[PDB]
């Protein structure tokens, strides 16, 4: 009994591997998000289940996130191409101290600052005054206050025809090329899975940029699931999803105008008006016993992969830079800087919560030095109210003797937070050439 | 499922006289076409349902001029004009877009008597 | 034109089983499906049930679910409904009616498999009848 | 009001099932290897013309053109060109296992198959090419004594 | 200072012709599907050839899974369905252009496109491999 | 060899062209601004080789390298003896000795495929 070759096609063979992803508006249904160089996709994209398929997926190690980064990172920076640069700004500022119709705690805030600027024609000149904050200003030697960033990298301006609203987001699948998908529930970011279905688009995925709490976000299953890859290496970090969501109102407390000059030839710059009212200072609020009852959630989940008669102890972030100081977001095209220090004052073994808020004007983006847009301020109150879904925790090293761990908030690589949403979808290629042995043989 | 609301039921006005008649939901019954699922229908006690029109701002064939509404998306609404004998009885709304067929309130118009 | 015919109504008991008609005059019934709605006395109206082009295609309420059955000749153009395990607030008229348009053959959706129907909504009814259920 | 209805194979319908059976679903699994969006593209098929954009859209169609037609090359270079399976000529060394086909055609698939057999390649390439060239051509140009 | 000798048909000459007579002039078609090369411009110009390229290569594809590949019109075993259209052979081929069969038959494709596969996979090869062995 | 019966006679080139034809039948096997031209050099390539395939798979012959086919030979493009062809002449002459004649014998190899071979073929098979 001699055996021979043969050889087939259709066998599906698995690399994984990497590709340029193809881009997916929601039929585009409707800007900074008017994503003109998108899709229109089907809202109903068909699913098919398997059977029998056993599969291992990698979080942190997925090559969407990486391009999602850089794809978000461009777009940003294409949308605020074409409009007006701000280089004469940076002459000098005649200050001084408001000292009308004071409120408690907005000593030192605002400030009035007058100073020459030329016109449209080149053989003038005016006079401006604009009030202004104080994290923008810094002193020279009334005192004398120069710009936070003219000694470094030039700024622009945001047009306001642009919004900053995002958009639910699809990615679909290039020629050639499958995604997979697992449907466990308590499926830990790593490990196999066994229960395997497959599409060829992915679900709807909102860009949202905050800093220390997961907004906006998408609810779990059935509970608190913490996910790490090496908790006892405290070098990383432990992401972590709620099951049920928190409502949170914060809101802009106050009245607002605003004027409109002109610096040259179709060059008009938006400065700050002339408050109407008293002042307050913008406040965040949530449920009491809620909290209580998510940390209590948080301490039930937490006993699996480490010690119960191990005492649980919040506290503050360790400090330092401004991306993870304060928690942060994009609320009614306005960035809220608010003092967090004292949700995290808990040690545990295992009605209103008010907290103030600070707002800035030039704004870095998210990691970049070389890059500065100013956004105007928009009239009358504003008021946003959302969700908050996950955490991102810290923990020291060291902490030995068996108890009192050590939890902080942190993690400011903005990747995190695809990361806790792509954690389900892999991309891999397909080789459809494939040979067996048999018995047969071919004839002439 | 997929619902949707009316106006208030009753109404009673003078001939001559328009108005405005809306019905919200829950959903854009937008479908992938392009064409939007929304049925206005009438019918009187005594009196089988009959059809008016059956797309946004679309009439059929044999109802006047009189009768064409408005809406898109997620908020529908009709307008009424020139009231006119004929123009008693309950109002529908309905949908199309998915499984189950749903029926709305029933709005009425009538004119004054007791 | 068209004209529509309903038959099989009055007043019967709990636990008994009806067979209706419904034979609609000059229509083609290769291209149309057709549908039920139900009208309370006391003004409730609510979707019932919708059968295929060719009966192919089931989809009842919940409420109605694993009771009724609907079944049809396009040869007879004869309508068949049957009714089983009865409620007594299942008291209500009973109307036959049709489609807007005709939907054409179905449609396949080639990366699946899955043979697509499309469907629309009503555009006409007929006379109804009357079924009650009390003791 | 859309509604579903009956059914087919599908795409990748087959992947956790004996081989012996899911080798008869080649068809619509081979079918996709240039498209899976088989939908009005055209209009950003056309004004991407001052961008980078659609310059790596043009990369990625190209791409898979040519990776389609390495495959297929490939298989022209042997003598099977045009169908879907082949016997050939080439005998089966038992080096590389010795199992019965009555688990391998039952209580095998194919990812394990792969996983099995991932080192024995290009000697198997090499021995093809060979029998489609030695006796191939050269018995075939003293078979070609008429 | 020339002439004009025309000898064969035109390109697409015999698109108002009946079916079973304009089945003669398939090559011209073909023989006429990737030529006419023979800053933004060529880019597009790219951007066509690209398209032509695709269409074409999708089109030999769809002629190579058939049994039906390389050469010209061929026949197959699947048996017709008269759920289609119920003609008596004279009025298509002597009474009919292809436009109209086109307007005809277009809901039908994807269906004939299958089952022509299926036919072709099954009873061909698996068959062929039991031919291969006594 | 690559392109190795260069210098040689049609009649005597005319056995181990074989040898030429598995070694031509490679090229993508064994694998800004430069990218490109690297791009319009693939475009290139992609094209002349789908020329190539579609012309051979219009006719008769796409199976094998030589084949022959059912057109007599016109003596209005040459009329030069056979043995004075095979044994007097290399490739280049003979190419600048028909490359004007050559659409005429496209169209006329492109007639005889489409006549008396398919709908002949479809005629036979009516039993
Ligand atoms: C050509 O071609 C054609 C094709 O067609 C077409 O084509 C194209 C155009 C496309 O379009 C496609 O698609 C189409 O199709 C062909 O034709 C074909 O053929 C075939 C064959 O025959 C067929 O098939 C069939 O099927 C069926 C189905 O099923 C269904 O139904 C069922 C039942 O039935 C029914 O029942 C009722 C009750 O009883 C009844 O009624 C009645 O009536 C009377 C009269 O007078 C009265 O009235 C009384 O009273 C009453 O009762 C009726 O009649 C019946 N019918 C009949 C026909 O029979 C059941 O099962 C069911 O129902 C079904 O349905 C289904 O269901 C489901 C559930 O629900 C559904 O779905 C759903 O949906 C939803 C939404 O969407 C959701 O999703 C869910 O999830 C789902 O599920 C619906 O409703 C439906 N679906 C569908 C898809 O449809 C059947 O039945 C049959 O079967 C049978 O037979 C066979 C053979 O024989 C076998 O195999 C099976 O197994 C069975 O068996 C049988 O059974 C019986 C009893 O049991 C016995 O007796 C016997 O013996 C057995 N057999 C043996 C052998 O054993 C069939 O299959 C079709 O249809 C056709 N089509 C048409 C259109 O027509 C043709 O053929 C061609 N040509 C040539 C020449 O070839
Ligand atoms: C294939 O497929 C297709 C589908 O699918 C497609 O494709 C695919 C691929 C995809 O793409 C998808 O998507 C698509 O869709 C199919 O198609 C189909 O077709 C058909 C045809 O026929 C149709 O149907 C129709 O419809 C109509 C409506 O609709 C229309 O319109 C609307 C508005 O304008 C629009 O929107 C729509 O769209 C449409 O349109 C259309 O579209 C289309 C698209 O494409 C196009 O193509 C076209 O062109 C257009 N057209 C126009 C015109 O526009 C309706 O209306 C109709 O109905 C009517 O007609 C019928 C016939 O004639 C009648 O019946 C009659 O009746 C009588 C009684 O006496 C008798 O005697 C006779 O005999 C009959 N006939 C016969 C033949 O038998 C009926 O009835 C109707 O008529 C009417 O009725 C009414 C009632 O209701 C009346 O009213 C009256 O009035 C009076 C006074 O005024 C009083 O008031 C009373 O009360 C009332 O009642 C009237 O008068 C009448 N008229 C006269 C003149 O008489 C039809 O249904 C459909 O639709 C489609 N589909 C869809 C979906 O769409 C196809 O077919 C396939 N196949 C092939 C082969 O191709
Ligand atoms: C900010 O400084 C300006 C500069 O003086 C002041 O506002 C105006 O001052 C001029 C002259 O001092 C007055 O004629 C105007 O009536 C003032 N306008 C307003 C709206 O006050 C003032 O010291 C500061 N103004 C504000 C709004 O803070
Ligand atoms: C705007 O620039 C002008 C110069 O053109 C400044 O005018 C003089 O400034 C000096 C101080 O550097 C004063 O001592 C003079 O009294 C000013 N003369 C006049 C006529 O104004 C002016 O101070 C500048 N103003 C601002 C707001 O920067
Ligand atoms: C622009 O100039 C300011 C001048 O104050 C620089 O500010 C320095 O900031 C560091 C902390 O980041 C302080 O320790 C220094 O004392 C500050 N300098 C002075 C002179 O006080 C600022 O760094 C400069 N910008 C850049 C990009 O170098
Ligand atoms: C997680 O990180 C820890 C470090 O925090 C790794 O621990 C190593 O453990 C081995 C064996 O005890 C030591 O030899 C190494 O020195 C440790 N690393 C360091 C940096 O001290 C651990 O391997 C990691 N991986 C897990 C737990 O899977
Ligand atoms: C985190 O919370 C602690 C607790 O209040 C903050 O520490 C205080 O910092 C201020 C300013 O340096 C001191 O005056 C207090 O004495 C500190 N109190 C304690 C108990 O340490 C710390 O500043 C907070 N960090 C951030 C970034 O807000
Ligand atoms: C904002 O956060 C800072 C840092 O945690 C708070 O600063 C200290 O807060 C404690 C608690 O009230 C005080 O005892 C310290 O005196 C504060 N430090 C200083 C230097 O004053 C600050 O209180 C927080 N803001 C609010 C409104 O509580
Ligand atoms: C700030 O508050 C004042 C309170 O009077 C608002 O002033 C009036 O607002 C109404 C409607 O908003 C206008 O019709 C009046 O003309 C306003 N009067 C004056 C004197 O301003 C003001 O609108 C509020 N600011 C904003 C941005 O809404
Ligand atoms: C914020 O949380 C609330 C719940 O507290 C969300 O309301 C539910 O949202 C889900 C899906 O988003 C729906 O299925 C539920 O029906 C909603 N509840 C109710 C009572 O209608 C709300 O959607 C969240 N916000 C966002 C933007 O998702
Ligand atoms: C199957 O493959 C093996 C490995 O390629 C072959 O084993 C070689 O056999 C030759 C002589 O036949 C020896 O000189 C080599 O030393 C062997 N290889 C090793 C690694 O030891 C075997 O011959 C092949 N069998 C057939 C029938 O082709
Ligand atoms: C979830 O985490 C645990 C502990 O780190 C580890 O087993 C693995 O990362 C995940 N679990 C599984 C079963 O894969
Ligand atoms: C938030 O504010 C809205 C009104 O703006 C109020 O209805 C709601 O109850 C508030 N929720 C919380 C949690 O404070
Ligand atoms: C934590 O400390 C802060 C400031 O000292 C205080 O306001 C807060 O009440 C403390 N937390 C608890 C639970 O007492
Ligand atoms: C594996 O797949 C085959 C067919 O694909 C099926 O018969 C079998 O039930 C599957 N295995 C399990 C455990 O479901
Ligand atoms: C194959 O089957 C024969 C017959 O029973 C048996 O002797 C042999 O051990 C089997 N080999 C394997 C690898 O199963
Ligand atoms: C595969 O299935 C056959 C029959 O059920 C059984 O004899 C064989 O042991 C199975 N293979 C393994 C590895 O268990
Ligand atoms: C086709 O056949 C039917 C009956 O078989 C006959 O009545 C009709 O005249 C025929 N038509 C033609 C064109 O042969
Ligand atoms: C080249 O010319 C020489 C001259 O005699 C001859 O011997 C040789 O065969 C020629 N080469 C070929 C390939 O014919
Ligand atoms: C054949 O060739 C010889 C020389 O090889 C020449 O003399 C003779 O004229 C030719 N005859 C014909 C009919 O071509």
């Amino acid at each position: 009994e001699n055996l021979w070759v043969t050889v087939y096609y259709g066998v599906p063979v698995w690399k994984d591997a990497e590709t340029t992803l193809f881009c997916a508006s929601d039929a585009k249904a409707y800007n900074v998000w008017a994503t003109h160089a998108c899709v229109p996709t089907d809202p109903n994209p068909q699913e098919i289940h398997l059977e029998n398929v056993t599969e291992e997926f990698n979080m942190w190690k997925n090559n969407m996130v990486e391009q999602m980064h850089t794809d978000i990172i461009s777009l940003w920076d294409q949308s605020l191409k074409p409009c007006v640069k701000l280089t004469p700004l940076c002459v000098t500022l005649q200050c001084t101290n408001v000292t009308n119709n004071i409120t408690d705690d907005m000593r030192g805030e605002l400030k009035n600052c007058s100073f020459n600027m030329t016109t449209e024609l080149r053989d003038k000149k005016q006079k401006v005054y604009s009030l202004f904050y104080r994290l923008d200003v810094v002193q020279i030697n009334n005192k004398e206050y120069r710009l936070i960033n003219c000694n470094t990298s030039a700024i622009t301006q945001a047009c306001p025809k642009v919004s900053f609203e995002p958009i639910p987001i699809h990615y679909c699948a290039p020629a050639g090329f499958a995604i997979l998908k697992c449907k466990d529930k308590k499926f830990n970011g790593t490990g196999p899975c066994p229960s395997v279905s497959t599409v060829q688009c992915t679900h709807g995925i909102k860009p949202v940029v905050s800093t220390q709490l997961l907004l906006n976000g998408s609810l779990a299953e059935e509970e608190v699931m913490i996910r790490s890859e090496n908790i006892t290496n405290n070098a990383k970090n432990i992401l972590v999803q709620f099951n049920t969501p928190v409502q949170i109102n914060c809101t802009r407390p106050n009245n607002n105008t605003r004027k409109s000059i002109r610096i040259g030839p179709g060059q008009a710059f938006y400065a700050t008006g002339d408050i109407i009212g008293d002042i307050r200072q913008a406040h965040c609020t949530v449920s009491k016993a809620t909290w209580n009852e998510t940390l209590g959630k948080v301490v039930k989940q937490l006993r699996k992969h480490f010690g119960n008669n191990t005492i649980i102890r919040f506290a503050n972030s360790s400090g330092g830079d401004l991306e993870v100081t304060t928690h942060s977001f994009n609320c009614g095209g306005e960035f809220f800087y608010c003092n967090t220090s004292g949700l995290f004052n808990s040690t545990w073994i295992s009605d209103s919560i008010t907290l103030p808020c600070r707002i800035k004007q030039i704004i870095n983006m998210w990691q970049r030095i070389g890059q500065a847009m100013y956004a105007p301020p928009i009239q009358g109150v504003i008021r946003c109210v959302s969700n908050i879904t996950g955490l991102i925790l810290t923990r020291d090293g060291g902490s030995t003797n068996s108890t009192t761990e050590t939890f902080r908030p942190g993690g400011g690589d903005m990747r995190d937070n695809w990361r806790s949403e792509l954690y389900k979808y892999k991309v891999v290629k397909i080789e459809p050439l494939g040979v067996a042995p048999t018995r047969a043989k071919r004839r002439v | 499922d997929i619902v949707m609301t009316q106006t208030p039921l009753s109404l009673s006005v003078t001939p001559g006289q328009p108005a405005s008649i809306s019905c919200k939901s829950s959903e854009s019954l937008r479908q992938s076409n392009g064409k939007t699922s929304l049925y206005w229908y009438r019918q009187k006690p005594g009196q089988s349902p009959q059809l008016l029109v059956f797309e946004v701002s679309n009439r059929f064939s044999g109802v006047s001029d009189r009768f064409v509404g408005s809406g898109s998306g997620t908020d529908f609404t009709l307008r009424i004009s020139r009231v006119e004998a004929e123009d008693v009885g309950f109002y529908y709304c309905m949908q199309s877009k998915d499984f189950p067929l749903t029926f709305g309130g029933g709005t009425k118009v009538d004119l004054k008597r007791t | 034109r068209v004209q529509l015919v309903e038959s099989g109504g009055g007043v019967v008991q709990p636990g008994k089983s009806v067979r209706l008609s419904c034979v609609v005059s000059d229509f083609p019934f290769s291209k149309y499906p057709m549908y039920w709605v139900r009208q309370a006395p006391g003004k409730g109206l609510e979707w019932v049930a919708a059968i295929s082009g060719d009966a192919w295609h089931v989809v009842y309420s919940n409420s109605v679910q694993g009771r009724f059955l609907v079944s049809r000749d396009n040869v007879k153009n004869t309508l068949y409904l049957e009714m089983n395990s009865l409620k007594i607030e299942d008291t209500a008229v009973y109307r036959c009616a049709r489609m807007f348009q005709e939907s054409g053959p179905p449609r396949l959706d080639r990366w699946s498999g899955r043979n697509y129907y499309y469907y629309s909504g009503m555009d006409v009814w007929g006379q109804g009848t009357t079924v009650t259920v009390s003791s | 009001a859309v509604g579903i209805g009956a059914v087919f194979l599908g795409f990748l319908g087959a992947a956790g099932s004996t081989m012996g059976a899911a080798s008869m679903t080649l068809t619509v699994q081979a079918r996709n290897l240039l498209s899976g969006i088989v939908r009005a593209i055209e209009a950003q098929q056309h004004l991407l013309k001052l961008t980078v954009w659609g310059i790596k859209q043009l990369q990625a169609r190209v791409l898979a053109v040519e990776r389609y037609l390495r495959d297929q090359q490939l298989l022209g270079i042997w003598g099977c060109s045009g169908k879907l399976i082949c016997t050939t000529n080439v005998p089966w060394n038992s080096s590389w296992s010795n199992r019965n086909l009555s688990e391998i055609w039952d209580n095998m698939t194919w990812l394990q198959w792969d996983k099995e057999i991932s080192n024995y390649t290009q000697i198997i390439y090499g021995l093809l090419e060979e029998s489609q060239n030695q006796q191939e051509k050269n018995e075939q140009d003293l078979l070609a004594l008429d």
